[PDB]
This record gives structure tokens, sequence and C-alpha cells, in this order.
């Protein structure tokens, strides 16, 4: 069962000063705001093989 | 139903949206407050025949059997009409006799009257002893009437408004259908059998029609009379019906209720009959509880916090309760069902206890029928004569059963003399209390400071609006011009009139001749339409100045009041909940008439000798408060008497003296009976006066010190109690505040002391009071009971008949006030019924239908004849009243724990917002532009239609007539100001710090350049601040109604469709609500009685948050970065002004400017410059310069902890980045935080965890926006 709020409870513990005008935190959420929209994609690489 | 058939069909409209059927709309807001006014009266009674109900409650016909006034008054000595006792020596309200003969015809209204001007021209002009006798009579009888807010004929019209269609079920699941009907409340039934007697063809005349002149009575037919105790009737049984209904009371409590009305309106004398059992029905339930065999239940595990001056309290956990823990003192039903015998209400009482026994444990039903036993009490307020109430209650003097010997003082220097050393009573200890705090004062260098000095003569003009000008007798030693000040139309009050006049004439060339007859009571003239009151002559305050200072030494060490505006909330509230919990049991001391318990016999005399001795450390030679050093008459030596130089600081105790002995002139000058005047000396203190009061505190933990430690140690018989005796400690075991206090028993045999231990201990401590004449009210009744608010097992009982629905007490004849008043009127109704908890959504159906008629204002000009405004529906939504429904969503889901202002109105733009864009997408055309925080949808086109703009800008209007001379016409305005101001600027050292404020200011604030002209507080707003405040109580000119009319159909008239700077930049900040927040307490605790799972918004609050306030960094502000100012100006006016400009980057020399304008030294406004900062101020304190702010709702909670580590201003997982508050989170999320709490407290159920979501613009755009807004302040 794929739980998505692991992984980002995992990134926004992670400790960073706000002064900086780069965020990584915020990039990387940014990467994985739609989340792939979906998760079959996962499921369509493993019936691929 | 047919009640809801037979309203008015736009008054149907309304109740359809009290339902929440519908949304209200302004149009029916508009219609159905319209349909009221124009309405007669004597229609509602008619809308309670259109329901067919029955329940067993009969009226007596034995009600109108009346006695005749005539024989219930009479003549007594000086000539003054008063009422001779009947009965009981305390005989003193209204008899209950028939008004019909003292009335004529009304020219208006032919079925109602007034009084006949015969009895009227001639009773002012002639001393009679029939028609004096009669307009005493009437007056009183209308005025027993007029304390209701509005009339009662319009609070059953709003009940019946309520309950003609039931609530509908929001989605919220702890909602019920209430279990009240209408047809089965013998309250209603009571009143509709009282009716029946009041109509002559099925019209149903009300016996009264309260006019906000006064109260207009009903002419009798022939054959039948209107007797007085018919309207306090009605009006206890509509303040019992809505309360009921509100307390979701059971029908037969409300029979047990009102079998006592119509007993006492039986019984002559309706008032005096209510009196008499004014403490049966918290004495039936409330002081005795759990008696019996089987007791269990939850109670809360508060500690105390163990440095125990710091009076701090935790809630730790829950307690699990047993036959050990109930109490072990004798119930009151015993002494309580004598006196329900003798008026043969017996079976009130046997109602009762035969419901309380239902109650064995103490669970959330338990404690709800100690309220709603409670609520049975009737709160009206009782008027008798000022005149009566001033001749046998400020009369009694005390009975001293240990007189000091006169053997026991020495000789007098002076006036006063010393008590020798020989007697060792508790005089003693008196005296030699009050002698070494009065030796820490002549030692305290705090005096001899400009500001210090000007902040105590602020201490007498601010707090008390004054009585008398005695400078026009004080011209018999010295001669004045007097200025009448004619040529300025201030009023010639206390405040204004004296203290101006005062800057003339220095103080010992008049200290020498103040004792004065008309000392206080009324404004400079025998006859005026006042009531006789409490406070007196400035002059003669500042003669009893260092009486205060010494009284505050004593309650410096021991009563920590922080002078702060929530130390009920804070202090009270946690001790009465520490108290009564099952570890330890209390008695709640209570001094009754301490006032006239404080003599020159007896204390007056000790505390004069103890301060004369305790000033003579320091320096001899040294004036205080422009009072010299003076030659004394020393006759303590018989062999060497002689003249020795003393202090400014004993001349004034010389003085005092004089004037403690000869006693306090009370000249009463009332309205209400005809002519009666004269003014007569008392050894009574003023009441209210807080300053003043202090003594009493003063002497409270004092005296009671003497008994824990030496006189019940020795005195007592029991050898078990003197164990208990011995290590009680006023500093752990004691807390006073006025003449009540708790008494707290030591944790090792706290709850396990026997109860013939404690009787014994008791009967000594009434003998104890003896010895000074104070008469101990003392209650074992195992409750807690300190400033009027109670306790039972943990759990606070708000006392619901102490704040009546009805009931508003008027000390005055007429209320004397316009229209628009109400409406402040109606939001302290609303919060009385939130703080003492009732039935929310209830009680918020109530308060719409309330509001509603104080929407509409008629004002009568013999100019202009026609008059009518109308509040748009939102007004009351800024003020605090939360919505029953949005259109768009499901109705009650605002809680009343909803903030008032913009912060409330930003929490329903929020939440609604969503429906918003929706439907303002569709119907509406876009917007042309683009909009920050609604896009392109046309959302303030929409806002617009509903009202929004138009009640957010009509509540934001003033509602007070401004006074119509200004300083622009050829007026002499600076007549009586400009001496104010030399009276506040004595010293040329304060006066040359302020000069420097203002040109170190106005420099400041065009080179700085951020504003111009704005307001900061200086000490020359407080002579504008003062000036002021004695011209509010002045009645205004029909010229200046009329403009504040105009300005009012203006004000809502107006295009202007936007919200404030504020709000427009709160909405860029979208909120949002996670999960509830894991609990404070156990839900099984009751914490705050009514708050049941049927009560379910309150539950959650008392619940989610806690009603102990948790001091942590924050503790809401009892700092307040000032300790000390001159009164007149808001502290909350000043952090918000340095907050600001530590923000904006200001240079120190603006911060010096500020604080040298309230009047601290160079050497001062360094000191607090420099102290103040940005991240060691408070998180409360910091939301406060951008006018956030705690409102009163959530005082009684525990918000400390929720808004410090549960509101978001950043969850980083959650919000966009957008919202960082990169390098302004120290002053940005204060206000984030904060507005996350504004919508957590506003959405009912439990309180979620609060996330900022979004903000429109960058967090950076706000930063910057809230800065350019702070610069315009």
């Amino acid at each position: 069962v794929l739980d998505p709020t692991v992984l980002t409870n995992a990134i926004t513990t992670i400790s960073e000063s706000t002064t900086q005008t780069i965020s990584p935190i915020s990039e990387i959420l940014r990467l994985l705001q739609p989340m792939g929209n979906d998760y079959a994609a996962f499921w369509k690489c493993i019936a691929s093989w | 139903e047919e009640l809801f058939n037979a309203l008015p069909q736009p008054l149907q409209q309304l109740s359809l949206a009290l339902a929440g059927e519908i949304p209200l709309t302004d149009h029916i807001f508009e219609q159905a407050a319209s349909t009221w006014h124009v309405q007669p009266r004597s229609l509602t009674y008619k809308l309670l025949d259109h329901i067919p109900f029955a329940t067993p409650v009969v009226v007596p016909p034995s009600i109108y059997h009346s006695l005749d006034w005539s024989k219930c008054f009479a003549v007594n000595q000086d000539r003054v009409e008063r009422i001779p006792t009947i009965d009981n020596p305390d005989d003193v309200y209204v008899p209950n006799s028939d008004i019909g003969p003292l009335l004529t015809s009304l020219h208006t209204i032919p079925d109602y009257g007034f009084l006949h001007p015969t009895i009227e021209n001639d009773a002012t002009t002639l001393r009679a002893e029939r028609a004096r006798c009669a307009s005493t009579f009437y007056k009183i009888a209308s005025s027993q009437a007029r304390q209701v807010k509005l009339d009662p004929i319009r609070m059953l019209g709003f009940l019946l408004l309520v309950q003609a269609r039931p609530r509908v079920p929001s989605g919220l699941v702890t909602d019920q259908p209430t279990r009240r009907d209408p047809t089965l409340s013998p309250a209603l039934h009571a009143i509709w059998q009282v009716m029946q007697y009041y109509k002559v063809a099925g019209v149903y005349y009300a016996p009264a029609l309260v006019v906000p002149s006064g109260a207009i009575w009903w002419i009798p037919p022939p054959g039948k009379r209107n007797v007085v105790s018919v309207q306090y009737l009605l009006t206890d049984l509509i303040s019992l019906a809505i309360l009921a209904h509100m307390t979701d009371m059971s029908p037969t409590l409300e029979l047990t209720g009102v079998l006592m009305y119509l007993r006492a309106a039986s019984s002559h004398s309706y008032a005096y009959t209510l009196l008499q059992m004014k403490s049966v029905f918290p004495a039936l339930s409330l002081r005795s509880m759990y008696r019996n065999k089987g007791f269990g239940g939850k109670a809360p595990a508060i500690e105390w916090t163990e440095p125990r001056s710091k009076y701090k309290f935790r809630w730790t956990g829950v307690t699990q309760l047993h036959d050990g823990l109930r109490p072990r003192s004798p119930s009151m039903d015993v002494p309580t069902l004598e006196t329900l015998a003798k008026y043969e209400l017996v079976d009130i009482g046997h109602t009762i206890i035969r419901e309380r026994n239902a109650h064995p444990q103490h669970n959330h039903d338990s404690v709800r029928f100690v309220r709603d036993v409670m609520a049975l009490t009737s709160g009206m307020y009782l008027v008798r004569q000022p005149t009566m109430s001033v001749l046998r209650e400020y009369s009694q003097v005390p009975d001293i059963k240990d007189p000091i010997p006169p053997s026991a003082w020495t000789g007098p220097i002076g006036n006063v003399r010393y008590l020798l050393p020989s007697v060792q009573g508790p005089a003693r200890h008196l005296y030699d209390t009050w002698r070494a705090a009065a030796r820490q004062i002549a030692q305290d260098p705090q005096w001899h400071d400009p500001l210090n000095q000007a902040i105590m003569r602020a201490q007498y003009v601010t707090a008390r609006g004054g009585s008398s000008a005695s400078l026009k007798f004080a011209l018999k030693v010295t001669g004045i011009v007097l200025p009448e000040y004619d040529d300025s139309k201030v009023k010639k009050s206390s405040k204004i009139y004296q203290a101006a006049q005062i800057a003339r004439i220095a103080f010992m060339l008049l200290i020498a001749a103040i004792h004065a007859e008309v000392t206080m009571g009324i404004r400079n003239q025998v006859q005026r339409r006042a009531r006789s009151i409490m406070p007196l002559n400035v002059i003669q305050q500042a003669i009893s100045a260092p009486h205060t200072l010494v009284a505050n030494y004593i309650n410096k060490h021991m009563n920590l009041s922080t002078t702060s505006g929530s130390v009920v909330t804070d202090k009270v509230i946690p001790l009465i909940l520490y108290a009564s919990t099952p570890p330890n049991t209390v008695v709640n001391v209570d001094i009754k008439a301490c006032d006239a318990s404080i003599t020159y016999n007896y204390f007056l005399s000790v505390i004069c000798g103890a301060m004369h001795e305790g000033f003579e450390v320091g320096n001899a030679d040294a004036a205080f408060m422009g009072v010299p050093s003076t030659i004394v008459s020393d006759r303590r030596s018989p062999v060497a008497p002689y003249s020795r130089p003393i202090s400014g600081l004993q001349t004034m105790v010389q003085h005092l003296a004089d004037l403690y002995a000869a006693g306090f002139r009370y000249s009463v000058s009332d309205a209400f009976s005809s002519g009666n005047k004269f003014s007569f000396p008392t050894s009574t203190f003023p009441s209210g006066s807080t300053a003043t009061s202090t003594e009493h505190t003063a002497n409270n933990s004092t005296m009671m010190e003497y008994f824990l430690n030496v006189h019940a140690p020795s005195h007592v018989k029991s050898a078990s109690l003197k164990r208990i005796l011995t290590d009680m400690t006023i500093q752990r075991n004691y807390v006073c505040q006025g003449d009540d206090g708790i008494l707290l028993l030591p944790h090792e045999a706290a709850s396990k002391i026997s109860a013939d231990d404690m009787n014994e201990l008791l009967t000594c401590l009434r003998d104890y009071g003896q010895l000074f004449g104070w008469n101990y009210d003392i209650d074992w009744s195992d409750t807690a009971e300190y400033l009027k608010l109670y306790a039972l097992m943990g759990c606070r009982i708000p006392n619901t008949s102490r704040h009546p629905p009805v009931g508003k007490e008027y000390a005055a004849p007429q209320t004397d006030e316009i229209w628009p008043s109400l409406i402040d009127i109606v939001i302290g109704h609303h919060l009385n019924g939130v703080t003492d908890v009732l039935n929310w959504r209830e009680w918020l159906r109530f308060s719409w239908a309330f509001a509603c008629y104080s929407s509409r204002g008629g004002y009568t000009n013999p100019r202009g004849q026609s008059f009518s405004a109308q509040y748009p529906w939102w007004t009351f939504v800024y003020l605090g009243i939360p919505p029953i429904l949005l259109p768009g969503q499901t109705p009650f889901i605002h809680s009343c724990y909803m903030p008032p202002g913009d912060q409330g109105m930003f929490s329903i733009l929020n939440g609604w917002r969503d429906w918003l864009i929706s439907h303002a997408s569709t119907t509406l055309p876009p917007l042309r532009h683009n909009h920050p925080v609604w896009g392109l949808s046309d959302v303030p086109s929409l806002l617009s239609q509903f009202g929004v703009y138009a009640g957010y800008h009509a509540a934001q209007h003033y509602r007070r007539p401004k006074p119509a001379p200004e300083t622009a016409s050829s007026d002499s305005i600076n007549q009586i100001t400009s001496d104010l101001t030399e009276y506040l600027f004595y010293d040329s050292a304060l006066k040359a710090r302020v000069m420097k404020g203002r040109y170190n200011w106005e420099r400041l604030s065009s080179s700085l350049s951020l504003n111009v002209g704005s307001r900061v507080p200086s000490l020359f707003d407080v002579p504008g601040k003062w000036v002021a405040a004695g011209r509010d109580a002045e009645k205004p000119p029909p010229s200046s109604v009329e403009d504040m009319f105009t300005s009012l159909n203006r004000c809502i008239r107006r295009p202007t469709h936007s919200f404030s700077r504020l709000l427009e930049l709160y909405l860029r900040v979208h909120v949002a609500l996670g999960e509830s927040i894991p609990l404070a307490i156990d839900p099984d605790v009751p914490q705050v009685a009514g708050a049941d799972p049927a009560n379910d918004d309150h539950w959650f609050k008392y619940t989610c948050l806690g009603d102990i306030p948790s001091a942590t960094r924050n503790y809401f502000g009892e700092s307040l970065f000032v300790g000390r100012v001159v009164s007149g100006l808001d502290v909350e006016a000043v952090d918000a002004t340095l907050l600001r400009l530590k923000i904006l980057g200001a240079p120190p020399e603006a911060f010096i400017a500020v604080l040298n304008g309230i009047g601290m030294s160079d050497s001062e406004a360094h000191q607090i410059a420099g102290r103040i900062s940005l991240a060691n101020a408070q998180l409360v304190q910091i939301a406060r310069v951008v006018h956030l702010s705690i409102p009163s709702s959530w005082m009684t909670l525990n918000t400390g902890p929720y808004i410090h580590h549960h509101a978001y201003d950043f969850k980083p997982g959650i919000t966009q980045p957008s919202a960082k508050s990169r390098d302004k989170s120290i002053w940005m999320s204060p206000i984030l935080k904060l507005l996350c709490t504004s919508y957590a407290m506003t959405v009912a159920g439990p309180v979620r965890t609060s996330i900022v979501t979004e903000i429109d613009g960058s967090a950076a755009a706000l930063s910057g926006n809230l800065r350019v807004w702070m610069r315009d302040v």
C-alpha cells in the first residue's frame, strides 16, 4: 500500500535556514506536487517485465 | 407550529432565518425590525394565547389583593419621606399596592398613563404628607420596572420568535433537537394565566410599558386594579422563561422556581419577600450536593505551584472520587427548609432534594443540575429609595466586644495618639502592621519623583466620576474668583471642575479648612436629577493620600494584582478551581458590611496612630506633595510637653484624624422622593472605590494573620485543631481581595478534618470578628466563592442568575441615553451568555432576535419630526455576534468564540471564501482588471450585494453624540482645560519632558518621513481625554444628535465598498485546519458547568484548550512594558506605538520622543527603549500593533500553548513556499499564528490544528505592505 506522506514526512523535518533564496526542500516537493497524478506507472513498469 | 402561523409574515420570515432554514438577508432584517416598532406591544401577549398547552401551575388570585401604599409610607425627622417597616425592620423595598389612583390618563396613548400632574405640581412646591408621599412611591415603583434593558414585553417576543420554528439540524453530529417544549414550560403558562386578568376585549394590556424616560403604567378599568407586583412578577418569569430554555432546564424545575415568584407576588412587598429567599436555591443545590452514600466521578487534580507567592496553578490530571472525598460539612438542608416554611414553600424544597438525590456522583449531568437550580434565583435588581438605601444600610455601627481602653493610648501628638505597648490584643498587630508599612514609605524614594506624583493625581480624576464642587464651600477661608465655566459647556462634576481650580491654590492654604458637609453626594446644588453617590473631594482624597499608600504596601507583598484587565480570569478562576477539589476543603470567608465596619472608634484611630509613628522615620523636615512640614504639639510626656517639627507626610495624618473622626458626610439628593435632602455623617467608606477599598484588603490579610497564628492557636479548645492551626500561614493558606477571601486548609489534614473540629474553628472565627465588629459571613459548604464566582469539585459553576437576560441596574430614574447605545448593551448581553455558558445555538438564535430590535432608531426633534435609521445585518457580525447561516453552507458552524472586528471578519471570509469565488465566477461579470485575493471573480460586488461592506462601516462608525462647541468658533475653550493642564503639569521638570517629547517627535515626523499629524499618546492628550470624559455623560443637544444621526445614514449608503487596509491584507493569508489538537483534559471531567456534550461548542473548547491559563513565555501579556502610566493613556496604545517603531527600524530618538510624551524621564526614556525589543517581546503583544487582540470570550480558555505551538506560520510540507516569512518571522509569525487561531476558534466542533496554507502575494509582499501600514499609523 503506497502512502506518499512518509517520504514527505522524512523530508519536511530536515532543518533549513529560511534566509536563503533557494530552498532545496521546496524544489523537490515542487518536482512531486502532482505526484505523477497516479501510481499505476509503478505497476506498469512491473507488468512490462 | 400554530405559534409560527400567528406571527406576522415579515416576522415569520425572520423565524425561518433564526431556525437556520434560510440565510438572513438584509431585507428580512429590515422589514421584521420595522414590524417590531410599529406594532402595539400588547399584541405580543396575544401570541402567547395562540399556544394551547397545559402544565400543573395555577396562578392564585391572591396576587392582586394589595396593600395601601399610604399605610406603607410616612414622614419622619428632617421631613423625609420614607417607608416605615411594617413587619420586619428591613421592609424597605416597593410595597405591592395599586398604582391606579396615582396616575392620570396619558395624552398620546389613552390606554396608559403617567403621574397625575396635580401631585407632580404641588409636591415640589408644598411639602405635603400626601403628594410628596405619592411621588416617592411612584418614582420608586416606576424605577423597579425600569431595571430592564428594554421591555420584557419584547424579551418574551424574541423567545416566542425563536421557538416558532425548531432549529434545523446541522451536519455536525453533536447537535440535538432540544428536549424542551414550550408547551411544558410553567414559566410561560404563569404569564398566560396572569394575562387573563389584563384583557378587557381579548387585547392583553401590559401593566407597564417602560419608556426610556421611565416606566408608564396602565390605567385600571372601573372595578379592577393595577398592582405593582405583576410587572415585577412578569419580568422575573420572563427572566426565567428565557434562561430555562437556554440552560435546557427540566420543566419540573421551572415549577420549582415559578411557585416561589407566585408566592412572593401573593405576599406583600414583593422585592422584600424575594430578597428573604435570595439564597434558597444555592443552599438547596450548590451549598449541599454530595452528602449521600453513593459518591464518585472524576475531579481535576489541580496542583498549587510550589513557590507560593507566585499564585500559579497547573491542571495535573484527574482524581477519581470516593466516599472519603465527599463533603464532611453538614448539609444546608435544615436551615433552608425552615426558611421555606416561613413562606409555605416546603414543596419547593422537597422537589429539589428528590431531584438532587438523582445525582449521586459528579458528572456533566450533575453540575448542570446545580446551575439549573442557580438559574431559579431571581437576578432582579432590587431598587429601594436611595435615601433609604443610605438611611439603613449605611447607618449600621459595629458592636465592639473588646474596645481599646483610654488608658491604652499615649499622650496626644497633635490630634493623633499612639498605642501603648502594654496592650497586646489584636489591636496591637493592627497597630504594628500599619506602622512598619508606614516606615517603608518615608524610606521609599519613589516619591519626590515628578512622574509618580502625576500618576496619583491622575488616579483620583480618572477612576471615579466624582460628586460635588466643595470649592464653592472652600471660598470661606480663601478668596477665589470662582469661575462657573458656563463659557466652556463642560460638566461641573468633581472630575474637571474641581481639579482645574486646584492648580492655582496651594494645598496648605486649603487643607486646614477642608471639612465640608456637602463634601460629596450631589453637584453643588441640593436638588438635581442624580443619585447620591460615593467618591469625595479631590483635595480630601489628596489628604487621604498616605492612607492609600500604606494600604498599598500591605497589599504589595501579598496581593500581586499587577493592575491588569485579565486578573479574574487568570488568578481568581484557577483558585476557584484549585479550591473545592477533593484534596482540600475551604472556608470562603466573607466580611459583610466591611465598609460600615471601619470606624475611628476602633480602626481609624489605630492606623492613624500607626501611620504617624510609622512616618516618624525618615526626615522630620520634609514636605510631601505640596504639604510642608509643620509644628505639632507633643503631649506624650506629662512633665515635658513641647513643640516638635513633623513632616508633611505626618501633617496629612493630623488632618486625616480630624476627617475620619468627624465621619464621612453623605448628602442624599435623589430625584426619586419629592425633595428630601439632608447631609449627615457616617463611619461608612465608599463602596466601589478600589483605591480606598484596598484598605479593606489591607486589613483582611492582616487580621486573618493574627487569627491563624496567635488568636486561634491559643483560644480554641480542640487539641487536634491546634495541630492544624500551627502551620497555617496566610502566604500559603489564605487569599484575600476586598472583603471576601478563601481560607485554605493544610494539605496533610485537609479533607480528613472532622466537621466537629471545623464547627469549633468557625465559632472562634465568628467570635474573632466580634472583637472588631466584623460580622463574618462564614460559609462551610465545601465549595469555593472568592469573588462572587462558584465551584463544585473543581468545576466552575457559572451563576446564570448573576447576569440576567432582561435585567440592568439603573441608579438614575431615566436611562439618560440616545438610542444606538442599546447596541453596545446587546454585545455585552451576548458575551455574558457566552462566558456563563448556555445552549450556544439557542443563545445565538436569541441574540439575533434581540439584536434585530436594536437596529432601528427614531428620534423626536421639534424641528424635524421624522428620523429613522437601520443598521445592516452585518453590523452585529463585526461587533462579535457570529452569524447563524451564510448563503452557501450549513448553519450553526460559526462558533460563539469568534473574535469581533477585522479579526472576526477574516474568519468568516475564509471558510465562506470558496463559495464566494465560485458563486461570483458565475452570475456576475468578471473584473476588467485583476484583484489580488479573488483574482477575476467579482467577489466585492457580491459582498456589496449582501451588505457585508454596509454593516462593516456601520459598525465602525460611532454611536454616541459628540458635543457641539468646538475651537473653530469664538468660544473660550481653554478656560478649564488649560487650568487642568496646570494641575497635571505642576513641576517644571515634567513639563520640560513633554515639551521635549513633542518637539522631537514632530521633528522626526517629517525628517524620518513616514507619517504626518499622526496620533501619538502624549500627555497633552490627557486633558483632552479627561474633559471629553466629562461631556460624555452630559445630555447632548438635538443639533448634536441629528448630526450624529445624519452621519449614520451617510455612512451606510456611501459607495465605499472596500474593507480597511488591514483586512484587505489579512485576506491574502489562507489558513486551513487539519486534525483536532490532542486533548488538554479528560472530557469526562466537567470543567465548566453547562459545557456538557449537548452544549457541544463550549464542550470542545474547554476540553481541547482547558480553562487554566498556562503561564508560558507569553502568558498573554501580564507585563505591558511600561509599569506605570498617567491614568488616561492606554498602555495598549503605547505598546502598539513602540513596537511598531521597533519593526520599522526607527532611530532610538523616535522611541525617546514617544516616552518623553508620556512623561518618562530622559534617564528613563533611554532605559525603556533599549529594554524593549522585538525578540524579548511576547507573541500576543506583537500582534497588538496590527490591532489583533485576544477577545474577552477567549480569556477563560488556555489559549497560551495553542497560539504557541499548534498554530503554524509555516508548516513545511503542507504550505506553499510563497508564505515563507524569512527575516520577518520574529514579528510576522505572531500575526500569522494569531490569524490561525482567529479562524480555529470560529469553526465549531473541536479545535483543529491550524496551518497557513498560502499567501496570495509573497510573505515578503505582506511584510512590505504591513510596513507601509505601520508607517501610516
